């Protein structure tokens, strides 16, 4: 994506009803800090999800260690809060060649103060004045009270610790809802007239697969015989009517 | 080729009660295989963090590690008068292993 | 990034003249905004605030003429109607912002002349 | 929006008798000339089906009667309509017909039906408004005459239009169109059919087989619903509303054991309920 | 009542390469809430220092602020031929805000 | 628990000097062991591994001098012979162990000086 917002108004995208391309995530390998939870990153290729929350923002190259489920520091204190029990992956890389511009980048912002720690996954766009001391400023700025937000200072004159990271966070769950977003798997070349173990679409058995002229209705999957055996199946990748003997 | 390390800064003269972030950057994406050491000059390198995110016996949470991939972080917090020494990061990803050039935290 | 102002002109005393000032580059919405006055040869005298992030309006009691201030936030614009005029207010006005130790957002309009006189 | 015209009308729901009706294929498995028996939710034969009218002219002059109630889902729902000129688009299926629950919003906006499972705010008299854009000379559909808010949305999908015309037939088809809606085990599945009918209104003796259209992850139980409508605007005559006439058929499903007779091509003709008599 | 400002001197005709200290004094104890502006007569007031002790983008350290409480200081150093203009201090402590009367640094 | 080293000293270049390092408390046998180098003022530079649990020897190609490494497992001791010397290798060596995300066994010897020079 071409434009991530800051952490005071981070973008959140509910994603479901599609398939996961988890391969090139690991094959990317241009990513600085790439960690995961729940169960191992190699294991998560197939172990799939009801409803994922993909929310992303841009933070500094020093504060990214604050982004960890159950830590402190400003981004996890007042800006964006990972929960106490978390599943997803933190994906983090540098975008110094895009974000930090000569003449100064000050598009980006963050919240520096709030009268409590931040509830998990809840943004804070309320840019009203907080009153640290007791003297009421009441919307306008003044004494004992500061402005809530502040920018970052990004230029390519910054050191490597001050480079902008485009942290995207993937968060996962599991419910009475089905695994609506789920990773695909590779196929096996069809064998005709060979005793061959098989799986089609999760249907499993062992038989001799042949070409067959029995004619399905389109929505259908299996055929069956009188005996409630699985007699004939249709190849999902190339539609064809395959007997099972 | 070899795996290059990048330890930054290579020194930082510090004061009492600080929170110093000694960064060890990597040329490749290393999973978590990075460590940290205490060395007063002439001592044995006392291990501080293993797998870049886990504390060690005898060493309280005034030291605190995090990071993965290329980016690794030494999170020294509430800087103590005994913590001023020469420190080191460490890969164990491939062979050869290299260590960082060291970061001497010292009294201002 | 940029502030534009409504047109100044010569107005008879006792009248009213709404002041429009539109923003560009970044919104009015998340910030406050101010008005100040510069008479020729005189110092910059603050006039009135606006505070959109709640809603509150403060006026200078030095020039307390009920110069009313409110918004058009969706156009990033701000309206202060010149009420209860008197000739010494004949000056140039600016749309203003104060760096209150946190921001650096002090952006100033181009300046337009309000004139309070019976002679055009 | 939420423009509303309740126009409540009296009289008893006109009932009817589904003779052989509402037999879908409750599997993908292809079977040929066998008698298969399952106990599943169906509309049992010789059943009481309410011939409702969304818009009903009873002639004196005009007098268009907008009656279509919010209706409970109960166990399962069957649906049938003719509507040579479409006035029907989708259904509002939901839990509170409001926020606080998800919402099943089927809009067959021409031509890309955009099924929607979201959280909406449905008005007191929801239906799809249609008007004339004057830009590109196209009849748009104002979709917020149904519902005010659209947000939080859980699911979205698009497919080829379920509602389809043929026409040119000056009747003699009526294009009888049936849709079965069964929400369970996380899959709310849609069924369809298109049939010619020469009879004035009610249903023939023929069997109607309904294939599953899409098997979708829903996860929200539906205890009530109402249909949707397409109306328009008119201009000065002695505003315009209630395009044409509208009537449809509704009946509730029920667990029953059917024996299913497939054909050599797997086209089920004869089905028989076991508990009928 | 209001908070009075005291900008001294209200003008200072100066020369090349000077180090002018334009003082803005306050009637109350204001924490750091004072600013500085560049105005050639007819321009927009270009902010110079914010919170009385911090520089600004585009403006090098030839200007330099310090002070707190009542006493605030504009530390102009190595006075440049473009720096000769009408300048201003600024409270933001309470409401109403007042500005100083201005100090015109001008070529001798 | 504890590691002891063979004696360091001043050796002329081109020569060889076997390095002995014996363990105590827990055996060498179940683990690997390493050697590292510290020149004065220079960082800790890894030298070579030993892997008893199969048998394999890896050397740094940065200092690739065929500094040979093998065991005396039954004495919990390890031998790396300083071969093909050159003066910049004049440094202190350590017997080492790496916590490879599983163990915490990083135990370090006392450190002895190898010196490579013709002047004693
Ligand atoms: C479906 O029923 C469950 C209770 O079994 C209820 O919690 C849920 O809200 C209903 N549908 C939804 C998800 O709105």
């Amino acid at each position: 994506a071409t434009r991530f917002a800051s952490v005071y108004a981070w973008n959140r995208k509910r994603i479901s009803n599609c398939v996961a391309d988890y391969s090139v995530l690991y094959n990317s390998a241009s990513f600085s800090t790439f960690k995961c939870y729940g169960v191992s990153p190699t294991k998560l290729n197939d172990l799939c999800f009801t409803n994922v929350y993909a929310d992303s923002f841009v933070i500094r190259g020093d504060e990214v260690r604050q982004i960890a489920p159950g830590q402190t520091g400003k981004i996890a204190d007042y800006n964006y809060k990972l929960p106490d029990d978390f599943t997803g992956c933190v994906i983090a890389w540098n975008s110094n060649n895009l974000d930090s511009k000569v003449g100064g980048n000050y598009n980006y912002l963050y919240r520096l103060f709030r009268k409590s720690n931040l509830k998990p996954f809840e943004r804070d766009i309320s840019t009203e004045i907080y009153q640290a001391g007791s003297t009421p400023c009441n919307g306008v700025e003044g004494f004992n009270c500061y402005f809530p937000l502040q920018s970052y200072g990004f230029q390519p004159t910054n050191g490597v610790g001050y480079q902008p990271y485009r942290v995207v966070v993937l968060s996962f769950e599991l419910l009475h809802a089905p695994a609506t977003v789920c990773g695909p798997k590779k196929s096996t070349n069809l064998v005709k007239n060979k005793c061959v173990n098989f799986n089609f679409n999760g249907l499993t058995g062992t038989g001799v697969l042949t070409e067959s002229n029995k004619k399905f209705l389109p929505f259908q999957q299996f055929g069956r015989d009188i005996a409630d055996t699985t007699d004939a199946v249709r190849d999902p990748q190339t539609l064809e009517i395959l007997d099972i003997t | 080729g070899d795996i290059q390390l990048t330890q930054s800064p290579s020194s930082l003269s510090a004061s009492v009660g600080d929170r110093v972030t000694i960064t060890c950057r990597a040329s490749q994406s290393i999973s978590s295989y990075l460590n940290w050491y205490q060395q007063k000059p002439g001592k044995a390198p006392k291990l501080l963090i293993y797998a870049a995110s886990s504390l060690q016996s005898g060493v309280p949470s005034r030291f605190s590690g995090s990071g993965s991939g290329t980016d690794f972080t030494l999170t020294i917090s509430s800087l103590q008068p005994e913590d001023f020494a020469t420190y080191y990061c460490q890969q164990s990803y491939s062979t050869p292993r290299t260590f960082g050039q060291g970061t001497k935290v010292e009294i201002k | 990034q940029q502030l534009v102002e409504s047109g100044g002109g010569v107005v008879q005393p006792g009248r009213s003249l709404r002041l429009s000032c539109a923003a560009s580059g970044f919104t009015f919405s998340s910030y406050a905004m101010h008005w100040v006055r510069q008479a020729p040869g005189k110092g910059l005298e603050w006039v009135a605030v606006i505070s959109y992030d709640g809603s509150n309006k403060y006026y200078a009691d030095s020039v307390k003429g009920r110069f009313t201030i409110s918004r058009d936030n969706s156009k990033n614009t701000l309206y202060l109607q010149m009420n209860s005029l008197r000739a010494e207010d004949t000056a140039v006005y600016y749309c203003a912002r104060h760096a209150t130790l946190m921001n650096n957002k002090d952006i100033w309009g181009q300046g337009t002349l309000v004139t309070v006189s019976s002679a055009s | 929006q939420c423009v509303n015209l309740t126009t409540r009308t009296q009289l008893p729901p006109a009932y009817t008798n589904s003779f052989t009706r509402g037999v879908y294929y409750p599997d993908k498995v292809f079977r040929s000339s066998v008698l298969h028996s399952t106990q599943d939710l169906f509309l049992p034969f010789f059943s009481n089906v309410t011939w409702f009218h969304a818009i009903h002219v009873s002639g004196t002059n005009g007098t268009k009667r907008f009656d279509n109630p919010v209706l409970p889902f109960n166990d399962g729902v069957y649906f049938a309509s003719t509507e040579k000129s479409n006035i029907i688009r989708g259904w509002i299926f939901g839990t509170t017909l409001d926020s606080k629950t998800q919402s099943l919003l089927i809009v067959n906006n021409a031509t890309n039906v955009v099924i929607k499972v979201c959280e909406f705010q449905f008005c007191n008299d929801p239906f799809l408004g249609v008007y004339y854009h004057k830009n590109n000379k196209s009849w748009m559909e104002s979709e917020f005459r149904v519902y005010s808010s659209a947000n939080n949305c859980t699911f979205e999908y698009v497919s080829q239009p379920f509602l389809m015309d043929l026409e040119g037939k000056q009747g003699n088809f009526k294009n009888l169109r049936e849709f079965v809606f069964k929400n369970i085990d996380g899959y709310f599945k849609i069924y369809s059919k298109h049939t010619p009918i020469n009879l004035v209104r009610d249903l023939p003796q023929g069997f109607s087989a309904l294939e599953p259209l899409v098997d979708l992850p829903i996860g929200i139980n539906i205890t009530r619903f109402q249909t949707l409508l397409a109306l328009h605007r008119s201009y000065l005559t002695p505003s315009g509303w209630t395009a044409g006439a509208a009537a449809y058929y509704v009946g509730y499903l029920q667990p029953r054991t059917f024996l299913l007779k497939y054909n050599e091509n797997g086209t089920i003709t004869d089905a028989v309920d076991c508990a009928l008599d």
